[PDB]
């Protein structure tokens, strides 16, 4: 009967009336009604037409609304196209925590680009290192000042840029001079680099490691393939 | 200054021995004086200042009350050696997390984590996820089943990035780090 009226009604009279009709929880009544963008889009993360809100978003013109959204989204278990709006937002912790859970380099490439958007140094690191790659790591500490700790990569996983690196560390404590200050050795004296001879560089582990790079390493495992990193390793590792 | 040497002819409380320790840069009033000191932030510099002008050995030590605890697990990290940040990890594992489980993991391969997480997350989501490779997806999807599952669909994310970096032999990991004034 109301049908009839229904035409007989237009903008905002739709929308009260939703109202009384999400209060009669008729809720995907209520979203064949729906009219307005804000109406249609609470109802929505109520209703969760999932593509549908979607088109409602249409582009949302919003992060808030995909962060919103993403929560949402996540919940619904709707993560392919999740990561397609929260990639959309661009929104990095959240789905950063997805990413990672399986893991993905794609991910990361992208994300180093965003790595370098970030603004506070470290998360940037661990995305570098996750990479697996020194030399981002290290290239990142250059701007930052991270000087006495990029040192420290730079020797224990060696890309020798303890040399490198260490001259002008010492540099610009040379800048502050004071022959303490200053310090002073890489092959021999103070230090003794590639004479002391003894963990973070060479070729055969490395060989081997070059492979070892390419394969899973295996126990037992799916189409998310193996690594490990653990004792065996270690005593690879040494070899 | 000139030498701390001035120091000795006269200098005294630990306040002003302190700003001495600053100002001379006595770190040797500085060692008390940082036992004496105890204004953290003061400290709280500090180490790294120590660090700087030299030794994590100790530097490890004077960080280690200051909480700068991932910190020093990262210089375990950096260093190629294993447990010591396991144990710290157990210890800050223990004081709770939401968002930290991650420091554990990379560097590692296997986490025990995954029991506690699981828990965090409980929806055998994250337990797949993780799962799978040990060869072991098959417990997230036992609970998952039970529960009436909820997972329909995921994005890209199959493991493809490198854990991978550290020290074998010939040139270092530093637990220890030589130097010399000259």
């Amino acid at each position: 009967m109301a049908d009839k009226v229904l035409p007989t009604i237009p903008k905002e009279q739709r929308t009260r009336v939703a109202h009384f009709l999400e209060k009669q929880g008729f809720k995907q009544q209520a979203l064949t009604v729906s009219t307005d963008p804000e109406h249609r889009f609470e109802l929505a993360l109520q209703l969760g037409e999932l593509k549908i809100a979607y088109q409602l978003a249409v582009e949302a013109e919003s992060e808030q609304k995909w962060k919103q959204l993403a929560e949402l989204a996540i919940s619904k278990c709707q993560f392919s196209l999740a990561q397609e709006c929260l990639h959309h937002a661009q929104d990095y912790g959240g789905l950063l925590l997805l990413a990672t859970a399986s893991g993905n380099a794609s991910m990361v490439n992208k994300l180093a680009e965003g790595a370098e958007r970030d603004g506070k140094n470290n998360v940037a690191f661990m995305s570098y290192f996750l990479q697996g790659k020194l030399d981002a790591c290290l290239e990142l500490l250059i701007r930052t000042g991270r000087l006495p700790e990029a040192a420290f990569l730079a020797r224990t996983y060696l890309p020798s840029q303890v040399s490198r690196v260490v001259k002008l560390w010492r540099e610009n404590l040379s800048k502050v001079n004071q022959k303490a200050a200053e310090s002073l050795a890489d092959p021999t004296e103070y230090e003794n680099l590639f004479p002391g001879l003894k963990e973070a560089f060479v070729v055969e582990e490395w060989v081997k490691e070059t492979h070892a790079d390419l394969w899973p390493a295996k126990q037992y495992p799916l189409v998310t393939p193996n690594e490990e990193r653990n004792v065996m390793e270690e005593a690879k590792g040494f070899q | 200054k000139g030498y701390p040497e001035v120091a000795l002819h006269f200098v005294k409380d630990e306040k002003t021995r302190f700003s001495l320790a600053l100002e001379c840069g006595n770190i040797e009033i500085a060692l008390e004086a940082a036992k004496a000191l105890d204004d953290k932030n003061c400290w709280e510099k500090l180490g790294e200042v120590a660090l700087l002008q030299g030794n994590h050995q100790i530097v490890e030590m004077c960080y280690q009350r200051t909480k700068n605890f991932d910190k020093l697990s990262f210089l375990y990290l950096i260093t190629g050696n294993l447990e010591k940040l396991r144990k710290m990890m157990k210890i800050a594992e223990i004081r709770k997390d939401m968002s930290g489980h991650y420091q554990n993991a990379l560097y590692l391969g296997d986490v025990s984590e995954r029991v506690r997480i699981l828990k965090n997350c409980g929806q055998k989501s994250l337990a797949y996820l993780s799962a799978a490779t040990h060869g072991l997806d098959e417990e997230a999807e036992s609970l998952k089943e039970t529960f009436d599952p909820e997972k329909e669909t995921i994005p890209d994310i199959d493991p493809n990035a490198k854990l991978l970096q550290p020290p074998a032999p010939i040139m270092p990991l530093d637990t220890n780090w030589p130097l010399l004034t000259v």
